[PDB]
Order: C-alpha cells, then sequence, then structure tokens
C-alpha cells in the first residue's frame, strides 16, 4: 500500500540530512566531500521565453537555465524536515524555480547557497544587475 | 527502481502540481511527457491535501569527514560495553486517511523501562511537513492484544523524547561518555530514532569537557549526560544490530541457546533485554 516517492539513489543524503541537527550545512558537507547531488528533482518541459526570473508561479526559464518544480528544490521539503522560517513555510513549494543551467546538476544545493534579489526578483550573481 | 523511504501513504488517487511534488515520481501523471513535466495552465494547485509519508526505508552509510557513523562494528561495541542499551520498538499501523506506514507504540530498553508515545507521524501539507497526531491501530496480531490498551495510552513525543534522554542521562552518566543502542533487525528501531535522535559533527558539553551526548532544541546547545537536564535529543548516538552475525532463527530462539532467566513476556522492553543479552553471550564467550 501506498505510492514510492524516491529513488535509492537518494537514500543515503536524504538518510543523513533528515537526522541532521543542521540540515543545511550536512548537505554542503555531504556534497563537499564528493557526495552526489540529490536527483529525482521536479524538471520542466518549458519553452525557454520567459522573464528569466527566480522564484515564478509558472515556468519562466530562458535560454540559460532549466525551471524546476519548486518542492523538489526544497531541501526541508525533500527531507519532509522543519523549514528554516518563524512561521516554518516554505518559500519554494508551490512555485516553479529557475536554475542556470550551468548549475542543473544540483538544483537543492543551488537554492540553499544562493539567493534572490528582492528588488529585480533575480538571482544574485545569475541575472541581477541591480546598481 | 523506487525505494519505501518517504513512501506516499495517503489514499488519494492523484497528486501532485508539479509546484508541490517533492520528487519528479510524485507528479500526477497528467503533467508527465518524455522524463520530464509539463505546466498546464487551468489544473490548479491543491491547497487542502494532508499526506503521511513514510518513514521506514533509512540508510545511515553516509561518509562525510567529522560526521560520526551511528552504526559500528562488533569489535567497538565490545569496546564500550558499557554503554549498552538494549531498543526495540512496537509499532501501530497508520489507518483510515492513510495506510501503508508504521508508527512507534512502545519504545522499550534493556533497563526495563517502557513508554507509550501517542501514534504521530510525518504529513505533508502545501506548505511544509506536519508532525501531528494520525489515526493508528494495533496489528492484526492476536499476541497484538496487549497493544490494544495501549492506543488510548500513549504520550506526546515533546515529552517521551525528554524521559528517554532523562533516562539514558541518569543510567550511563557513571558508566560511558556515549550510548550503544543494541538492536535485532534494526530497520523499526532506526525510524523510531527519527523521532528523537539527532546527528552532526562531535561536540562538548556546555558546561563540561565531556563529550556531547544530548541536544536541547529550546536552546540550540549540547550536553554530556551528566547536565542533560531538560534535554529532548539523542545527539550523536552508537548502535548494532546482533541479528546481522549470522543468526539463523528469531531474537528468542538465539537467545535460549546461552540464557534460561528471561522469559518472553512479549513486551518492547523484553525484547530489548533478550537482545543485549544475547549480545553480551555471543561477544564475551569464545
Ligand atoms: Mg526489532
Ligand atoms: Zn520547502
Ligand atoms: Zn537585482
Ligand atoms: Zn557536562
Ligand atoms: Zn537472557
Amino acid at each position: 500500500a501506498g505510492n514510492a516517492t524516491e529513488v535509492p539513489a537518494n537514500s543515503t543524503v536524504l538518510s543523513f540530512c533528515a537526522f541532521a541537527v543542521d540540515a543545511a550545512k550536512a548537505y554542503k558537507d555531504y556534497l563537499a566531500s564528493g557526495g552526489q547531488p540529490i536527483t529525482n528533482c521536479v524538471k520542466m518541459l518549458c519553452t525557454h521565453t520567459g522573464t528569466g526570473q527566480a522564484i515564478t508561479v509558472t515556468p519562466e526559464a530562458n535560454m540559460d537555465q532549466e525551471s524546476f518544480g519548486g518542492a523538489s528544490c526544497c531541501l526541508y521539503c525533500r527531507c519532509h524536515i522543519d523549514h528554516p522560517n518563524p512561521k516554518g513555510f516554505c518559500d519554494l513549494k508551490g512555485k516553479y524555480v529557475q536554475i542556470p543551467t550551468t548549475c542543473a546538476n544540483d538544483p537543492v544545493g543551488f537554492t540553499l547557497k544562493n539567493t534572490v534579489c528582492t528588488v529585480c526578483g533575480m538571482w544574485k550573481g545569475y541575472g541581477c544587475s541591480c546598481d | 527502481n523506487v525505494t519505501g523511504l518517504f513512501k506516499d501513504c495517503s489514499k488519494v488517487i492523484t497528486g501532485l502540481h508539479p509546484t508541490q511534488a517533492p520528487t519528479h515520481l510524485s507528479v500526477d501523471t497528467k503533467f508527465k511527457t518524455e522524463g520530464l513535466c509539463v505546466d498546464i495552465p487551468g489544473i490548479p494547485k491543491d491547497m487542502t491535501y494532508r499526506r503521511l509519508i513514510s518513514m521506514m526505508g533509512f540508510k545511515m552509510n553516509y561518509q562525510v569527514n567529522g560526521y560520526p557513523n551511528m552504526f559500528i562494528t562488533r569489535e567497538e561495541a565490545i569496546r564500550h560495553v558499557r554503554a549498552w542499551i538494549g531498543f526495540d520498538v512496537e509499532g501501530c499501523h497508520a489507518t483510515r486517511e492513510a495506510v501503508g506506514t508504521n508508527l512507534p507504540l512502545q519504545l522499550g530498553f534493556s533497563t526495563g523501562v517502557n513508554l507509550v508515545a501517542v501514534p504521530t507521524g510525518y504529513v505533508d501539507t502545501p506548505n511544509n511537513t506536519d508532525f501531528s497526531r494520525v489515526s493508528a491501530k494495533p496489528p492484526p496480531g492476536d499476541q497484538f492484544k496487549h497493544l490494544i490498551p495501549l492506543m488510548y495510552k500513549g504520550l506526546p513525543w515533546n515529552v517521551v523524547r525528554i524521559k528517554i534522554v532523562q533516562m539514558l542521562s541518569d543510567t550511563l552518566k557513571n558508566l560511558s561518555d556515549r550510548v550503544v543502542f543494541v538492536l535485532w533487525a534494526h530497520g523499526f528501531e532506526l525510524t523510531s530514532m527519527k523521532y528523537f535522535v539527532k546527528i552532526g559533527p562531535e561536540r562538548t558539553c556546555c558546561l563540561c569537557d565531556r563529550r556531547a551526548t544530548c541536544f536541547s532544541t529550546a536552546s540550540d546547545t549540547y550536553a554530556c549526560w551528566h547536565h542533560s537536564i531538560g534535554f529532548d535529543y539523542v545527539y550523536n548516538p552508537f548502535m548494532i544490530d546482533v541479528q546481522q552475525w549470522g543468526f539463523t532463527g528469531n531474537l528468542q530462539s538465539n537467545h535460549d541457546l546461552y540464557c534460561q532467566v528471561h522469559g518472553n513476556a512479549h513486551v518492547a522492553s523484553c525484547d530489548a533485554i533478550m537482545t543485549r543479552c544475547l549480545a553480551v553471550h555471543e561477544c564475551f564467550v569464545k
């Protein structure tokens, strides 16, 4: 009974971060000792004629990005643990996340490390042009 | 292939929208085409669902510099026989709103202690994961009858984990700088540890130079067995699975080959007592 959600390749990293006192640090440390990034994400087939923006309600990748379902990007969502917010809610679940194609091999690690410009909606360092 | 870890135990037939699915596998079939997913304007998100996520299938084989390993060799368990605590958990089956996973009901230790928990599981919502009570029933086992009155008799997990840290600290403060849980068929005991174990790099107690064995969520601090009052998490425990030493039968039949003074009273602590006792006989005789 029930419907499987995960694949054997993610068991190690999902189990490690599911027990960690500090999941974000655990995943970065896990990546730093050569673990492979979390796979089985929700990759979108889209036109790549979108605004290029970071977090959106419909897929918005341009020609240098991939679009992903946002929850599949949320570490907290992938491990089913508490979210670091005071109110405990996720900013990515229910949205689409645009990831640079060069970083598309690790969507979960990208969003852990990066931040979105609240003025232009672009990733800082990967699209934000703000002075 | 697939794994059973984080299996979706809800009884909803569809689900879910690409923006809400944690994985590609759990995306609803309508959105799937050629190994990818498409967004479909007009098919809206689900903003009311509650989806029990299974915690059966944990694999502790990480190899990360500076993070101790929970599962230890027989030889290192022998060096730390003073830290040995038998541990067994009887569970209940999720029911009604969800089916396909088990939840910790009675936790037994070789100290003789049994703690009964409210059936609590991990439920995905459109927002987060809600650690909350769920519908559950005792196993159809005829021998699982003793579990029936336990269903209305468990404590909330925030109390249960307090009493665990509290019992391990009083038992082990003058014996060891760690705990080694001694198990038989570790699967569901490791699942139960999700409810009260945290792991990370080695730390030191805030009130001493001793190794940290406990952790407090309320204060974000670490403690040894001596200075753990109020702490709710066992930190960096160790453990070993006796069953994996090449035994053939069940727990009792193997325990009974060396010991005749631990009759089976079928409680979680009785299994835990028999597991530690078997480990002692197997490891220190020939
Ligand atoms: Mg067992
Ligand atoms: Zn999330
Ligand atoms: Zn900007
Ligand atoms: Zn101390
Ligand atoms: Zn015995």
